[PDB]
């Protein structure tokens, strides 16, 4: 059961969110966990910080080692496998859950993951990790639609920030927010950006 | 009882219970025969399937030309004894060109198979295996079970059921260890011994395994249509 | 050794106890010099008390006198002279300061009690030593490896009613034979049994001694501070008392 | 580690399901997407071993991956050290040597085979298997429907048939999904469009 | 169950193995002389079928080294075996015979370290080192399986330990070496302790006698235990 | 009991319950003896026919360490292979160092710390066997018997099985009767004798006897087995006695 | 061993008829120092095969070891050891053959060529030889050292093909031995007057011959010679 | 050779309370002039030492000695005297016997409870040198040697011993090829340091 | 191992052994850091006794509470860390990164023994910049920033009267809240300015009393 007892430390960990657009993947999480493994990629996770340190730290290095092995940086895919394979070698293990996302080298697609303390880790369009993850993941399948996918960074960052302000007390102190972008243009929302998209959101949900 | 689950501890009355159930393990497998005359060592084996629609196990292990082995209980304890035994004789031969000798054999097997029964953290085989074999000194067969004792024999089965075979082999003994010449029926006898020990089911082309190794037989198994003649 | 629910070590508490049931041991402060004290049982009347001394140098600044388990007293002063030297003298070329000992001692017993397989040292320490620096020290030493300076302290069955006695006599111009007046009253006052120089024995960090050197002609080597003192010389005291 | 007196030593998966024929070896996979969200086209419950070998699998977990990163590894430093794709059999006893699992390929020596791993680790030739909770309502399917001269095209429609019988939800291109090996085309899993045009042929048999 | 503190702060399994010592039945004695030091321990040879020449406790560790063990003869055996390696590593380190009370010390603290350590279980023997010192003369020195040691005026060991000891004491406190002037004088001295003490006359095969002389430590055979006990009788 | 579900236990009385239960193994092998002559030792051991399949006079027990060592032992037959194999490479080392064979009383030390090794530590389990072996070398022929608790002695005559208690007997009525003691030909007639006195109580089951000796003037002081016009002597010698 | 210091020089062997016969001096050489004389360098394993060995007399003692541990180790758990399944002279030889080349890989060598010689149960001759660098092979005839040179052609002219063995009765095999003893002893430096002969045969075994002596040396034709030139 | 690849100098003198220790600037590759501003001179609290020798090891071991000094200073909650110091550097050099640093070190300082001053010197391997009169080391060993040998006298005033130790280390300097390009000389007193740099030939 | 429901029995205890230490107190000024503990015996030598605060390098402290005999330890490790950075990179460590290491020892004993029943506050500045600088750490091997931030076995009251109780303007005003926290709380005090340049200053007793007699004179005022 100690895998078990893992996963129920990740369902005390701090909610984070994950929203892939056409030309933009945006990562929002309850006040960064958000954190950048390489230039083109970042990992989030949800569970005991204590722990993900280890987790986090080895992903940083293997893909640094991966870019001095193989010319090429590494994929996506390639960092949510190394994520899973290290999560699985401590089976006390680590009691977190992780999302990684980013886009290829020389790249047009945005990518994002899960992974579990099961080791199992799947690609996702939209994906929720934490205490009060099901009820957001509720949220977000009658909000998003794989045959009507957001089309502009504004639409993704309002995704994320409605998703997440479905059980956050007070956005602008309790959200934060980073957008992805091709060839390393990562970049995180500012206060007074979020602030502007939340107020926007806010001037429409006091309507109904 | 609390003496049972560690293969370091005696009981009270100085039993080994976690090499018994080891025993247990070779009883709970199905029956495999062997016999042997002066000049050739046959094996017999009664394959299970696992359904309708599966292959039967293979429960002969060929070692060499001169040496073979079959199986009674966990498959995979077979496959490390058996891996360690030709290691053993590739050893031999590439050190002194010599065959290992049937009973140098079984006392190797034997040592390692102790090995398990005395030191933590090891478990007895759960496998208990029947080895023919012919060298300078003619055809042997030997019994191997999980304690690590060896017994050299002129037959014996192993696995369910298997007194029944036993008994017959007993019955007959004076019979075929007579048989010269020819090894046809030895394998009609170590047939005749395996049946037995069958219950709701009969010798078939497809249960049926049987091996011989001999002066003028290098180690042979019969399976499929080669054993068609002996049902 | 873990983490009991209360969040005290489990089995420190029953190393504490084990040193309660030793015998006396005893340290004073003077503004010149240091003293440390022990009662040496005896397992027979056959036996050589003087073949074992509970006092023992561990540098010739330093001494070391315990109440608890000896055994685990005798292999730990073995391992703090080894340390001593192999750690600190065989790099700088001086011996380690009382703090510094006293510290790596510490850190002896707490590897017993942060790793598995091995139970804690039995045995509280009263380190005293000297130091052109910190000067005189005394330091008690408990099972857990903590450690803290005294002015005067107590450890053994006598603990508690050596200790109070202790606070009324101990002041802070005593000198190294006021200090020893005291420690022979305060010791004497526990001995339950016999008490004469051969029961009793005392050892003081105190001024030069180029008497024990063992070689003469070099100005600057200066000598052994620790020295202990011999049956005679205590009962000459124990007379006078 | 310890035997019981018994002699024995101390299925809620999703279902996998494979035939093999004198033609070709059929596998097939409940997907069960757990969210519309979730990318579908990323389950990966059959994965290859070798050109000539696939591995169907109740579940993906990591404990399934390691077993198949060092089947890969063997077969891979098989063809390294004897310049030969590695035989089925002896891949399974290289991964036996190292999860519900149904490993499946070709090769010249047996033809087309299907191995099944039973509990302790024993692999058994198979000429049907299905894993998973659905291999108890399966296994009955499996034995009446079988024979000595079933074809490819026969042996895809009964294993889309099983996935219908047991499967929760109405079968389409993307919730289920299909790989066969054939001695000419090695190891491949049918795409969307294929998978739909079966799926048709199959609401076809049942029209 | 192993080697750790009970709340009351004692070690049992200690306690227990040095309970063991007793298992032979078996009573010791140790007396310095003026020049010589001599061991009396009791041989009692249960079986006819053994041969009385294998059956010992008395050790020759060195040349000058002998000791004595009480408890189980498998670990009386390890620890002899231990301390003559010991014995020849000092020889080959430091260049000089080993002292008796350093190999008594070396002993103790390796006891000390399975008390500590609960891999392994304390031996269940005491050991009594005897010796004419190159420096310090006539040694005895028991050592316990606490990893505890000291030096003795004289020493008894074994089931009756007690009442030898009540004997040594008396004899001393109406008389720290005996003033025998040969060493065949302190053997019979303490042979006649053990007829008192025990109550018991012995016959030539009861008794085992080793004396330490300078650079000799030598164990004496029957006959000359037949000839010490008539120079009793005489 | 409590204190007996390890090896490295003391029980409050200071007993090692777990060498005791093995030594209680020993007490369910089959008899096993060895007689010292005067100028030699001779082994002999029951084997048991659990069945007529076995091969008669090819299922030894008893074994040569180096050449002039003899070993032969009861209970966990296994156990006493391991003993020996060790008790074969202790001789070759000290063979190696030096150059005489590994003096008896030399080897019963080095299987001694073998043996009591085994109760030392909780990991490893006591041996299941009481082995008896001696040999000849340059002081004449030992004949020792060594226990699962590693304690051996030196021995005139030694008996270990299920019938030890009248082989012992007989074998103390053996070395009264001859005080001038035994030559290696009467030797193994005399031991056949104690064997097959040993099985009278163990009758239930039929039995070989094997027997084995070394001694400076029959084997020129090298390990040998019975065989041929001498074993059958003994037997026949034994059959009477017993008949 | 990276130099050899105490050396035997030669051994000789050829196959006869019904067995084989090898000889060897017992004469160690420390450098040109004539020093030991006594040395054994034909090492019988058994009543069918006997060992000679050359080259660094230390290396060969310690193979002369490894050869009693064999006889010593094949006879444990062995009842059918001193008939059948005893050792061959195919087994010690394959075993020396494996040590030798092992120790060569390991830049260790032991420098000694050895012949091993011996028939086996079957009746048939075995004769081989290897070196420190664990090259091997057979030949009617063997030699070692000088005799590679000096003997073998004398040894040749007696049995030059396989097919010359039968013909070869026990006496000419050992005349061509003695003399083939008594030219090295003539041209070898290194070589001695004493040497050990060792017959095996199918029929009746082992024949040991120690302590032979060369005989019929030449030299009454020295007191001509005047020196050099003139 | 390690030693004479880089060149450069240093000379350490005591005076009556007070020590000097100066160091040449140059750093090179035997004959081209790299850099006049490699200071050979490091200070751990207040005691001084100069290192001549293979530059890469004079940074390794300026490094190494300032994690050793500083966990000293940490750990004891004093600074280390010259005469402790010393005995480290001569434990840290000896420590690579088979693999050593091509330096030659020089301590110089005023042990701050006596008040004395102290100075020694080093070679490789960590041979203690202790002296009472001055300290050489580096290229210019022998002419430092003759100068200070035929300048220095006993008791030498902060001011006199600055011109002495100045003047030692500037006509030592201009008779050694790989040495020169300015040089600096340190004032130690107890209770202040004065650090210098002198004029002379840039050749 | 974890405990059933997501806990983790050893880090929970030894938060309690925490919690049964004496306490630390940390307030961080404007232009400086103040860190303060209570002393909480008549014979125990106090002119030697080390003070709770202690330097890990010469820009930077640590102070701790609970288990004396880990905290030698974790301030052992934190200080070769320190200087092993200098090692390797010219500029010494940040704030920030050392007390990312110490919560990175904490946490690897937990999953590796037992852990270190130490929590800390951690105060410096920058190497050569001037903000102040003051966080947390605690078993589990988190960390988080601060204005003023208390550990121990008083925390549960002192902790509301320091929140109770816009940052403080000058060090007269930072170490005047310091021991207005302690006092409050019920001269016994250790103060310790931090200040940049390295200037790490213990307050002397007579310090102390002067404004712990400005305070009491205040408090007698209200």
């Amino acid at each position: 059961f100690q895998v078990e007892y893992a996963l129920e430390a990740v369902k005390r960990g701090t909610c984070a969110v994950g929203v892939k657009g056409k030309n933009c993947v945006v990562l929002g999480c309850e006040r960064s966990k958000v954190s950048k493994i390489d230039s083109h990629v970042v990992l989030s996770f949800s569970g005991l910080n204590a722990d993900s340190r280890i987790l986090i730290e080895k992903a940083r290095v293997e893909a640094q080692s991966h870019r001095l092995t193989l010319e090429d940086p590494v994929t996506v895919e390639y960092l949510t496998r190394y994520v899973a394979g290290v999560q699985q070698r401590y089976t006390r293990p680590f009691g977190v859950s992780t999302l990684i996302a980013g886009f290829d080298p020389r790249d047009d697609e945005p990518k994002l993951y899960q992974t579990e303390p099961s080791g199992i880790y799947s690609s996702w369009s939209a994906q929720t990790i934490g205490r009060n993850s099901k009820t957001v993941r509720e949220f977000l399948e009658k909000n998003y639609d794989r045959k009507e996918p957001p089309a502009t960074v504004e639409e993704c960052v309002k995704l994320t920030v409605r998703s997440l302000l479905e059980v956050v007390q007070t956005g602008a102190k309790n959200i934060e927010i980073t957008v992805v972008k091709p060839d390393s243009d990562i970049v995180a929302l500012s206060s007074e950006e979020i602030n502007q998209y939340v107020t926007q959101i806010e001037q429409e949900k006091q309507e109904q | 009882n609390n003496y049972d689950g560690d293969t370091v501890t005696f009981s009270p009355t100085g039993r080994l219970f976690q090499v018994e159930y080891a025993l247990e393990a070779i009883k709970q497998g199905s029956v495999t025969v062997g016999l042997r005359s002066n000049t050739h060592a046959v094996l017999v084996a009664l394959k299970r399937n696992a359904d309708e629609l599966s292959s039967y196990q293979k429960k002969i292990i060929k070692c060499d030309e001169h040496m073979g082995l079959s199986l009674a209980g966990l498959a995979p304890d077979a496959r490390v004894l058996s891996n360690y035994l030709r290691q053993q004789c590739n050893y031999s031969s590439l050190v002194f060109n010599r065959k290992l000798a049937v009973e140098r054999a079984g006392h190797l097997l034997c040592d390692k198979a102790q090995k398990n029964t005395q030191s933590y953290g090891g478990r007895p085989y759960g496998v208990g295996l029947l080895i023919i074999g012919y060298d300078k000194s003619g055809a042997h067969l030997l019994e191997f079970q999980p304690s690590g004792n060896v017994t050299e024999l002129y037959g014996t089965a192993i696995g369910a059921r298997s007194q029944g075979a036993k008994t017959y082999l007993e019955r007959t003994l004076d019979t075929f260890i007579k048989i010269d010449g020819n090894p046809d029926e030895l394998i009609k006898a170590g047939v005749e011994a395996i049946s037995q020990s069958l219950r709701d089911e009969s010798l078939t082309v497809d249960n049926l395994s049987i091996a011989i190794v001999g002066k003028d037989t290098p180690f042979t198994i019969y399976d499929g249509e080669a054993v068609a003649k002996y049902i | 050794t873990t983490f009991s629910p209360s969040g005290k070590l489990g089995q420190i508490d029953y190393a504490l106890t084990a040193v309660k049931q030793g015998v006396t041991s005893l340290g004073i402060k003077a503004t010149n010099g240091v003293v440390i004290a022990t009662e040496k049982k005896s397992s027979s009347p056959l036996a050589m008390s003087e073949t074992l001394s509970k006092v023992s140098l561990l540098t010739p600044d330093i001494g070391a006198v315990y109440s608890g388990m000896g055994p685990d007293y005798r292999v730990l002063v073995d391992k703090s002279r080894k340390v001593a030297h192999t750690s600190y003298k065989r790099i700088y070329g001086e011996y380690p300061p009382t703090k510094l000992l006293v510290s790596e001692v510490a850190k002896i017993m707490q590897e017993a009690t942060q790793s598995g397989g091995v139970r804690p040292f039995g045995v509280s320490l009263l380190i005293a030593g000297h130091d052109e620096f910190n000067g005189f020290s005394l330091y008690q030493v408990d099972p857990s490896g903590s450690y803290f300076p005294w002015k005067a302290t107590a450890i053994g069955k006598g603990s508690v009613a050596a200790k109070t006695f202790l606070e009324k006599r101990w002041n802070d111009e005593l000198e190294l034979e006021d200090a020893i007046h005291i420690a022979l009253l305060t010791l004497k006052e526990s001995v339950e049994g016999e008490f004469n120089g051969d029961t009793i024995e005392l050892a003081i960090i105190g001024d030069e001694n180029p008497d024990l050197l063992g070689y003469t002609g070099i100005p600057t080597d200066k000598g052994p501070r620790f020295r202990k003192l011999t049956s005679q010389e205590i009962n000459d005291r124990l007379e006078a008392l | 580690s310890t035997f019981s007196p018994e002699g024995r030593l101390f299925k809620l998966g999703s279902t996998a399901i494979g035939i093999a024929t004198k033609e070709g070896v059929v596998l097939g996979v409940e997907k069960r997407a757990t969210s519309p969200l979730l990318e579908s086209d990323s389950i990966e419950k059959i994965v290859e071993i070798d050109r000539h070998i696939g591995c169907a699998m109740s579940g993906l977990t990591a404990d399934a991956r390691s077993m198949i990163e060092h089947a890969r590894t063997a077969a891979v430093t098989h063809n390294l050290y004897y310049d030969e794709d590695i035989n089925v059999e002896s891949l399974t006893q290289s991964v036996c040597d190292l999860v519900a699992l149904l490993i499946a390929g070709h090769d010249a020596d047996d033809g087309y085979q299907l191995f099944h791993a039973e509990p302790s680790g024993t692999f058994y030739r198979y000429n049907a298997k299905a894993i998973g909770s659905g291999s108890e309502g399966a296994q009955a399917e499996l034995l009446n429907e079988w024979h000595s001269s079933l074809t490819l095209k026969e042996a895809e429609l009964l294993v889309l048939k099983i996935l219908k019988q047991v499967m929760e939800e109405k079968l389409d291109e993307n919730n289920a999904q299909l790989s066969c090996i054939t001695k000419q085309d090695g190891f491949k899993i049918y795409d969307n469009e294929k998978t739909a045009e079966l799926i048709k042929e199959l609401k076809e048999k049942e029209a | 169950h192993i080697t750790i503190f009970s709340p009351e702060g004692r070690l049992y399994q200690v306690e227990y193995a040095f309970k063991a010592t007793n298992q032979t039945n078996i009573n010791s004695l140790a007396v310095r002389g003026k020049d010589c030091t001599v061991v009396i321990s009791q041989k009692k040879v249960p079986d006819k079928l053994l041969d009385p020449t294998t059956v010992s406790y008395i050790f020759c560790i060195s040349r000058t080294i002998g000791m004595v063990v009480n408890g189980p003869i498998p670990d009386a055996r390890n620890a002899a075996l231990r301390a003559k390696a010991e014995a020849a590593e000092f020889r080959y380190k430091y260049g000089y015979d080993m002292p008796c009370d350093v190999l008594a010390k070396r002993m103790a603290n390796l006891s000390q370290i399975y008390t500590q350590r609960a891999y392994m279980r304390p031996l269940g023997v005491i050991l009594t080192f005897v010796s004419v010192d190159e420096e310090l003369g006539p040694s005895i020195y028991k050592t316990d399986p606490a990893g505890y040691y000291v030096g003795y005026k004289a020493t008894a060991t074994g089931p009756k330990q007690q009442e030898i000891t009540t004997n040594l004491e008396n004899h001393f406190k109406k008389s720290d070496h005996i003033n025998e002037e040969s060493w065949e004088k302190v053997v019979e001295f303490a042979i006649t302790h053990m007829i008192d003490a025990l109550g018991t006359e012995f016959s030539k095969n009861d008794l085992e006698v080793g004396v330490a002389t300078k650079d000799k430590f030598f164990t004496l055979s029957a006959e000359n235990i037949e000839e010490r006990l008539v120079a009793i009788a005489e | 009991t409590g204190y007996d579900l390890s090896n490295s236990v003391f029980s409050p009385d200071g007993r090692n319950f777990q060498v005791e239960y093995a030594v209680k193994a020993v007490e369910n092998g089959t008899t096993s003896i060895g007689i010292k002559c005067n100028d030699g030792v001779v082994f002999a051991v029951e084997k048991l026919i659990t069945s007529k399949l076995l091969v008669p006079q090819k299922n030894v027990k008893i074994q040569v360490v180096d050449r002039h060592i003899g070993c032969v032992y009861s209970g966990l037959i296994p156990d006493g292979r391991h003993l020996v194999n060790r008790g074969r490479e202790e001789a070759a080392s000290f063979k190696k160092l030096y150059k005489t064979p590994i003096p008896i009383p030399a080897f019963a030390d080095r299987l001694g710390q073998y043996v009591q090794a085994h109760t030392l530590y909780n990991s490893v389990r006591p041996f299941g066997v009481s082995t008896i072996f001696g040999g000849v070398d340059k002081n004449g022929a030992h004949l020792y018997m060594l226990e699962p608790s590693g304690s051996y002695w030196g021995y005139k005559g030694a008996a270990t099985g299920k019938g030890r208690q009248s082989a012992k007997a007989e074998l103390e009525k053996l070395v009264d009767h001859h005080p001038e003691g035994l030559s290696a030909r009467e030797a193994v007639k005399q031991a056949a004798k104690i064997i097959y006195l040993a099985h009278e109580d163990n009758k239930e089951k039929d039995f070989e006897l094997e027997i084995s000796w070394c001694s400076l003037s029959e084997t020129n002081g090298l390990h040998k087995f019975v065989k041929g016009d001498l074993l059958q002597e003994a037997i026949d010698f034994a059959q009477k006695e017993i008949n | 061993t990276q130099q050899p210091i105490v050396t035997g020089t030669s051994v000789i062997s050829m196959k006869y008829d019904n067995g084989v016969i090898i000889a060897a001096d017992n004469l160690g050489s420390y450098g040109s120092l004539l020093r030991f004389n006594g040395v054994e360098r034909l090492i019988p394993v058994g009543d069918n095969t006997v060992v000679g060995i050359s080259g660094d007399i230390s290396d060969m003692q310690h193979i002369e070891r490894l050869l009693k541990d064999l006889v010593t180790e094949n006879a444990y758990d062995n009842p059918l050891a001193d008939a059948e399944e005893a050792l061959e002279p195919s087994y010690i030889f394959e075993y020396l053959a494996t040590v030798m080349y092992q120790r060569r890989s390991k830049m260790n060598p032991l420098w000694n060529a050895i012949i091993v010689a011996g028939v086996q149960s079957n009746g048939d001759q075995f004769l081989r030889y290897v070196n420190l660098l664990g090259v091997t092979y057979s030949s009617p005839t063997l030699a070692t050292g000088f005799g590679a040179h000096m003997a073998n052609p004398l040894l040749r002219k007696v049995v030059d093909r396989e097919s010359d063995i039968p013909k070869t009765t026990v006496q000419v095999a050992e005349e061509a031995i003695v003399n083939a003893m008594r030219v090295l002893y003539y041209r070898d430096a290194r070589s001695s007057r004493n040497f050990s002969l060792a017959i095996i045969d199918k029929n009746t075994g082992l024949t040991f011959k120690k302590n032979l002596q060369v005989e019929n040396m030449k030299w009454d034709f020295a007191k001509d010679i005047k020196g050099y030139g003139t | 050779d390690p030693s004479s690849i880089n060149g450069g100098i240093v000379v350490a003198m005591t005076g009556k309370d007070c020590v000097a220790i100066a160091c040449d600037l140059r750093l090179g590759s035997q004959s081209l002039g790299v850099s006049n501003k490699f200071e050979k001179i490091f200070h751990y609290g207040h005691v001084f030492l100069g290192i001549t020798g293979l530059a890469t090891d004079v940074t390794t071991l300026n490094e190494m000695f300032r994690y050793k000094t500083n966990l000293y200073k940490l750990k004891e909650e004093r600074a280390i005297e010259p005469e402790t110091f010393t005995q480290l550097v001569s434990s840290s050099l000896y420590e690579r016997r088979f693999g050593p640093y091509f330096v030659g070190p020089v301590v110089a300082g005023i042990n701050s409870k006596s008040g004395k001053p102290f100075i020694a010197g080093f070679d490789l391997i960590g041979c203690i040198d202790e002296a009472k009169d001055f300290i050489v080391s580096g290229t210019a060993s022998d002419q430092l040697f003759g100068m200070c040998e035929s300048l220095y006298e006993p008791n030498l005033e902060p001011e006199d011993l600055f011109e002495t130790i100045s003047q030692a280390l500037l006509n030592a300097a201009d008779r050694d090829a790989l040495s020169g390009w300015g040089a600096v000389v340190y004032i130690i007193k107890k209770d202040e340091v004065v650090k210098r740099y002198l004029k002379m030939r840039q050749d």
